């Protein structure tokens, strides 16, 4: 009942609340948030890329 | 007529009637939870919305604008002289006419009351001086 449901239902059910609340803030009709996000992602191509999992650890952070 | 309280003199909150079935809805949940729990947290979810938009009882408070009023004033070729016609537009269409007079009121008929009938001939040469 301890450590067996926290790596488990229990453990992942706060994980996925957590995760699924920040991704539902993401979701909202607006020219501006769209805009920036399509001309943020031209920085992958700038980028070389041994800098992506940089950014990979970046995006994590801002999940928090 | 009357300020009533879905429509005043400042705005009013229109609704169309239904077409379609009033349709119960109960029980409202995610794969997480129930909407009860997470309710608190969905103003800033926008696919969380209960109310739809589109529905014809959507609560809409909209401000009572005048309409495009235009003063054909005085000052106007159009008008032969002195006629404040106040026109309601949409656009260029007329949706309301209030001719406003009296710019040439001069009290005639009260003068002529202050004449003898050889005096106040004259008067009716300046009612209709064509
Ligand atoms: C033997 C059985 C084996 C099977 C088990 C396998 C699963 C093991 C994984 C266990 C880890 C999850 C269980 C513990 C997570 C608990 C989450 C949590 O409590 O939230 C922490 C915090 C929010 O704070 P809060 O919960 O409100 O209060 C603090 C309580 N002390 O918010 C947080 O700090 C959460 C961290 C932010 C999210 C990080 C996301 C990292 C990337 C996602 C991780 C999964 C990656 C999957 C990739 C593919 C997905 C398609
Ligand atoms: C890889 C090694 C073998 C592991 C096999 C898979 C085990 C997965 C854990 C069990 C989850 C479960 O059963 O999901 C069911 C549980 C039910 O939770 P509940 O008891 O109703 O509490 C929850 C409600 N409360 C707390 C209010 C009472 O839903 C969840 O938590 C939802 C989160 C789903 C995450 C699933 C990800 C699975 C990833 C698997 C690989 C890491």
């Amino acid at each position: 009942r301890g450590i067996l449901q926290l790596f488990g239902p229990l453990g992942l059910w706060k994980l996925s609340t957590f995760i699924s609340s920040k991704l539902n803030k993401l979701v909202f009709l607006n020219i501006g948030f769209i805009l920036e996000i399509i001309v943020l992602s031209w920085l992958l191509i700038v980028f070389k890329v041994s800098l992506l999992k940089y950014i990979l650890l970046l995006i994590i952070f801002i999940i928090l | 007529a009357a300020q009533t309280k879905d429509n005043n003199d400042f705005y009013d909150v229109k609704t169309k009637k239904n077409d379609f079935f009033p349709v119960q809805v109960d029980g409202i949940e995610s794969s997480l939870g129930k909407y009860e729990e997470f309710a608190k947290d969905a103003h800033e979810w926008e696919s969380w919305n209960l109310q739809n938009e589109d529905h014809p009882e959507y609560p809409v408070k909209r401000t009572k604008i005048r309409h495009f009023t235009l003063n054909f004033g005085p000052q106007h070729p159009a008008a032969h002289g002195v006629l404040r016609l106040i026109l309601e537009l949409h656009g260029e269409e007329i949706l309301r006419s209030d001719p406003h007079v009296g710019l040439l009121h001069r009290g005639t008929e009260k003068l002529i009351e202050s004449k003898t009938y050889m005096q106040a001939l004259p008067y009716f040469d300046r009612l209709d001086y064509v």
